């Protein structure tokens, strides 16, 4: 299991940075 | 299943346990073959290396390793048959007296026949050139020269990497190195990297014969491991 | 002398071998075939017997 | 081969006594040991059994738990720790060797035995308890078993023993097969449930009691015993 | 003098050759050409006997087809129960380099032989219950090649000293000596009548010997290498001999010449052991190719192949009733076929 | 905004397919040579065959993973499929590590000495059982798909659980034992073997050095990237961890494909058997 981020976690993280 | 059958099965299991126990001693004990002509001084080694008869067994232990050396008795010179039994052994101790320049051709032919055997293709041969003092005396007295037997002795030169022993004349060193090279010429022939010869110089009074055989067996076991354990 | 003795022994050995009643090959082959056929049914290897006899 | 038992004597009920037998002249480690008692004016009874190396041990229902058997292969001696002796346990015990393999003859040698004067099972039965016969006449002894002794392998596990007056039992037949040392006059044959022991010609030394035994299962059971009067 | 003797011997050999050729009215491959074929005989490993610490070299079946004895160079002789696969007895040999073994017809004694040049007979029916040495038959100036019991008191032994001898276990002396061969004898073959036996040596020839007279009557040739194995026909009038030339030949005592030749362009390995079935219809022979091929005794066609071993098949034995066959190899296994 | 855009994804996919093909071919050849020939079934040969089987089972996961990294929004064939996709791969990885450690220990005991088939088989079975048991939590902690009626249905592929991420973290922190201990073992054993042989021998020590260097360069980045993944706190950290983890994936597949090249193809008996099979 090589951890690889998915499209879902990119948008979640981006929405958190912009509050 | 009757009780007699169960008792027989129990006895069979006991015999199997006894055989498994004997395996621990059989696999650890290294078996070696001792060959040589009648003039060879193998008897002096057998008598001193104790650290219508047929096969003669000689057992000794050095460095906690038990070695079994076997010497052929009254068997005839028909070697191609009974030599098949001594296959799969660790090594074959081949002793030859290099001081007798007369019967060197017979010894070389025997070594070539043993090294080029179909069954001993994977068995190494430990070469021991016994009776080096007599050879030195004969080559220094000038009575019998090696040129009278081999025409190549007059053209052979001492190798550059030859490390002579202290207190030894250059003639004895050159003669022994020529003999070693003549033996290695046949040893390397048809080698194929599956078996290697180990030329060594020994004498009747040399008590270090058990250590040389021990080192040779260690090297052979190391090579066998490197081959089997996928390291060569 | 052992050479003459061995020669005489080999000579006498061939005399006893030459004076032997040798039959034709045809009759010997016929006898062998008859013997093989007389015991063909009594050979578990030639005829595999059921598992009840093994 | 020789077995000399020791440890017998007068013991009160509930006491403790250990019988000891000395083995010599054979491989004591390879042969299994058996204990068979003989009450006064009675038949034989199997006590216990031990295999080579103390790997398999069995006791009879009448002695299980109280008595324990042990052997000493290095010293070549057999021990029988008998605890909680009862008034009915008074009997002469015999030490018997046995070996189990294809062609073996178990119960071949019977020791001298020692006396201890205190203070489903295949039951064997013999319809003939006493048969007076004359010398030279062919004697025929019959035996009967409640369970068929014919195993799936086809072997008949029947044993015949002859105990002469004042001597230990002697093995005659172990399986039709004649035991070593026994004359060819004795012969045994029968079906899985019916057995017959026929003597070709009786002699003066053949007098005694004949005991039958089955070896189909561990709980060996002996017979009533057929005595022949001269 | 010697020249005239050699010329006379050559003339006698030529006369014997011409006589053997004159009696060759027809070959065995022509009379048996119309017989029904044997087909393919498939054999599967029924029992797998293991326990030997070294290579298995020799084995022999006794009178009872259930008991089996095998010889291994580890110094142990184990009696195997072919039905229950149980080890009956274990005999620790003094000499580890054993090369042959024999099982007496009565089942009471067994013999062995090897590089020790001494045939040791072990008693199995000892009253003490332990297997001990009965007699140490010595006198052979060479390794023992094969041993076979004639009865419960007499035994014939073969050695690599080019000489055979008939031993008497009662006294331990050679009652008859055979010195006609010119090579190391490899294997023996006793006739069913136990009155005659033919042996083969490294001289590529086999000679029929007599037990009582102690003289050779017939000499068979035709091989191009050393004869390692030999087995007599169940009837006792013929025998086969195996050699390293990968060609098995069938010789008849009545015809005094070869009858059939078994060979194949695909087999180049030597023959180690040869055996016959109960009726002699199937001829089984062991080869150095890790397999054991079965040949037709009347058609020379390969009826099957046994490839259950992973090393050289060193021995081969068929039970007296032909119910099962045993094959031993250097891989310390002894598998039973059928 | 897309993960690993097409600019750099095509070369990654190409190299992944090439390494997959190479590893599959090598594992198939090794298994065939080990099974068809009996003499090639020794203890070391059994270890190599088991390791090749494990690697092949890992390579059978490249197909699915190539699909995850290309399209992570669509389905992944259900939770059970993903859970087993992650479990078999992790178990085969642990088994390969344990087999490498056992082979190193055996080589040390054989060469640096001053063995039984049953014992070796039992040890291999115990190692396989331990590897399969250690990856147990991956069947419950992760592997569950996690998120107009069907527009709602999209955006779902294995992701770790949100609340149980701490469990995955503390587990991956313990998984480091599968790196430090095998690394130390291999290093020390190869150093001792070189000291004994080099101080034939030169080729052996060079092969051992190459093997250990490849092991390091291929496994250390994997654990480093995983530790970074479980330590992601900022957006740029995640952006860098994506590249680090894809590089770790490439190195892991390269190691899984070159394992037989370093272990099997370097042997003399293996090459002899391969030539005798092809001819």
């Amino acid at each position: 299991f090589v951890p690889i981020f998915t499209y879902g976690e990119l948008q979640r993280m981006q929405e958190k940075e912009r509050n | 299943l009757s009780a007699e059958d169960k008792a027989a099965v129990e006895r069979s299991k006991m015999i199997e346990k006894q055989l498994q126990k004997d395996k621990q001693v059989y696999r650890r004990t290294l078996r070696l073959l001792l060959l040589g002509a009648d003039n060879s001084g193998k008897s002096t080694i057998v008598k001193q290396m104790r650290i219508t008869s047929g096969i003669f067994e000689t057992k000794f232990q050095v460095d906690k390793v038990n070695f079994h050396m076997f010497d052929v008795g009254a068997q005839r010179d028909e070697r191609r048959k009974w030599i098949q039994c001594f296959n799969d052994v660790t090594a074959i101790i081949f002793v030859v007296d290099s001081s007798d320049y007369n019967r060197l051709q017979e010894a070389l032919n025997d070594f070539k026949s043993i090294w080029n055997n179909r069954w001993l293709r994977t068995i190494s041969v430990i070469l021991f050139l016994n009776k080096q003092d007599l050879l030195a005396e004969k080559v220094l007295a000038g009575k019998s020269k090696i040129e009278d037997y081999f025409p190549e002795f007059a053209r052979y030169t001492t190798p550059e990497d030859a490390t002579p022993e202290p207190g030894e004349d250059p003639r004895v060193t050159r003669a022994k190195y020529f003999i070693r090279k003549e033996f290695v010429d046949i040893s390397t022939a048809s080698g194929d990297g599956r078996h290697i010869c180990y030329p060594h110089f020994t004498c009747s009074v040399d008590t270090e014969n058990a250590r040389r055989i021990f080192n040779d067996c260690k090297d052979i076991i190391l090579q066998m491991n490197l081959r089997e354990y996928n390291l060569v | 002398t052992a050479s003459i003795a061995q020669a005489r022994k080999l000579v006498e050995q061939l005399k006893m071998e030459a004076n032997i009643d040798r039959i034709k090959v045809s009759k010997a082959a016929a006898d062998l075939m008859a013997y093989c056929e007389a015991h063909a049914k009594e050979d578990p290897l030639l005829t595999p017997v059921p598992a009840s006899e093994n | 081969v020789q077995l000399v038992e020791s440890g017998g004597g007068l013991v009160q009920p509930g006491g403790s006594r250990k019988l000891s037998c000395s083995a010599s002249g054979f491989a004591f480690s390879s042969f299994g040991m058996h204990w068979v008692r003989q009450a006064p004016e009675k038949g034989l009874e199997w006590v216990a059994y031990i295999s080579s190396g103390s790997g398999t041990i069995y006791y009879a229902d009448t002695v299980k738990g109280r008595f324990t058997i042990s052997r000493d292969d290095p010293k070549n001696t057999l021990f029988l720790q008998m605890t909680s002796l009862r008034s009915e346990d008074t009997a002469m015990y015999y030490c018997v060797r046995s070996i189990y393999y294809y062609g073996s003859s178990p119960f071949d040698f019977w020791g001298q035995g020692t006396t201890l004067t205190v203070s489903a099972d295949i039951v064997m039965t013999q319809a003939t308890s006493s048969v007076p016969v004359t010398p030279g006449e062919s004697v025929s002894i019959s035996c009967r078993s409640s369970k068929s002794l014919l195993h799936s392998n086809g072997n008949t596990y029947l044993y015949w023993f002859l105990q002469r007056p004042g001597q230990s039992p002697q093995l005659l037949i172990y399986r039709s097969n004649l035991a070593s040392g026994v004359p060819d006059r004795f012969s045994g044959s029968g079906s899985g449930t019916a057995f017959t022991l026929t003597i070709s010609r009786l002699e003066a030394e053949d007098v005694g009691v004949y005991y039958c035994m089955q070896h189909l299962e561990y709980p060996l059971t002996f017979g009533a015993g057929t005595k022949l009067e001269l | 003098e010697l020249d005239q003797l050699r010329q006379e011997a050559e003339q006698l050999k030529n006369q014997i050759r011409d006589a053997r050729k004159a009696c060759a009215d027809a070959t065995l491959s022509q009379i048996t050409n119309n017989i029904d074929p044997v087909g393919r005989i498939q054999m599967r490993t029924r029992r797998t006997l293991r326990g030997h610490l070294a290579k298995i070299y020799a084995m022999h079946w006794g009178t009872d087809s259930r008991l089996l004895v095998s010889a291994s160079q580890d110094g142990k002789l184990i009696i195997w129960d072919s039905y229950t696969t149980n080890k009956v007895h274990a005999i620790p040999l003094r000499s580890s380099w054993v090369m042959t073994c024999a099982y007496a017809p009565s089942g009471n004694y067994v013999a062995c032989g090897g590089l020790d040049n001494i045939c040791s007979i072990y008693n199995l029916k000892t009253r003490e219950g332990n297997v001990r040495v009965s007699r140490e038959l010595a006198g052979h100036t060479g390794y023992l090649s094969c041993c076979r019991f004639l009865d419960d008191n007499q035994i014939v032994t073969s050695s690599g000293d080019t000489t055979c001898a008939l031993w008497d276990i009662e006294t331990g002396q050679q009652t008859t000596t055979f010195t006609g061969h010119t090579g190391d004898v490899m294997s023996l073959s006793l006739a069913p009548d136990t009155r005659l036996f033919v042996s083969g040596a490294c001289d590529a020839s086999a000679k029929l010997w007599d037990v009582r007279e102690g003289m050779c009557r017939q000499t068979f040739t035709g091989h191009e290498s050393d004869i390692n194995a030999i087995c007599f026909f169940p009837n006792g009038n013929a025998f086969a001999t195996g050699s390293d030339d990968a060609t098995c030949r069938l010789f008849d005592l009545r015809a005094d010449q070869e009858l059939m030749t078994y060979s194949h362009d695909n087999i180049i390995c030597g023959i180690t052991s040869v055996s016959f079935s109960k009726s002699g219809r199937l001829l089984l022979a062991g080869y150095d190719d890790f397999n054991c091929n079965v040949w037709d005794a009347l058609k020379a066609d390969r009826a099957g192949v046994l490839a259950g071993h992973d090393n050289r098949v060193s021995c081969l034995g068929v039970t007296d009733d032909g119910m099962a066959v045993a094959t031993g190899s250097w891989d310390s296994f002894l598998k039973i076929w059928n | 905004c897309s993960p690993f855009p097409l600019g750099a994804l095509v070369p990654v996919t190409a190299v992944c397919l090439c390494l997959f093909v190479v590893g599959v071919s090598g594992n198939v050849v090794t298994v065939m040579l080990i099974g068809r020939y009996r003499d090639m079934r020794t203890t070391t040969n059994l270890y190599l065959g088991s390791m090749a089987v494990s690697d092949l089972l890992i390579l059978l996961g490249l197909p699915f993973d190539l699909y995850r990294l290309w399209r992570s929004r669509p389905w992944v064939f259900g939770p059970l499929l993903c859970r087993l996709s992650l479990y078999v791969g992790e178990g085969c990885t642990y088994a390969t590590l344990l087999h490498m450690t056992a082979l190193s220990v055996e080589r040390y005991l054989a060469i640096c000495r001053p063995v039984t088939r049953r014992r070796v088989r039992a040890l291999i079975a115990v190692l396989w059982a331990v590897a399969l048991l250690s990856a147990g939590p991956f069947l419950f902690l992760v592997g569950v798909e996690q998120d107009a009626e069907a527009a709602a249905l999209f955006s779902r592929e294995c992701r770790p659980s949100p609340a149980q991420l701490g469990a995955l973290r503390v587990m991956l922190w313990v998984t480091t034992a599968y790196f430090f201990l095998p690394f130390l073992c291999l290093s020390i054993l190869y150093g001792l073997i070189g000291r004994e042989l080099w101080s034939g021998h030169r080729q052996t020590v060079r092969v051992l050095l190459v093997v250990v260097l490849a092991f390091i360069i291929c496994w250390l980045p994997f654990h480093v990237g995983r530790i970074i993944y479980i330590n992601t706190e900022d957006s740029r950290m995640m952006y860098f961890s994506q590249y680090f983890n894809i590089v770790a994936l490439q190195l892991f597949y390269l190691s899984a494909s070159i394992n037989p090249i370093l272990y099997n193809l370097i042997s003399k008996k293996y090459r002899a058997a391969a030539f005798k099979l092809l001819l």
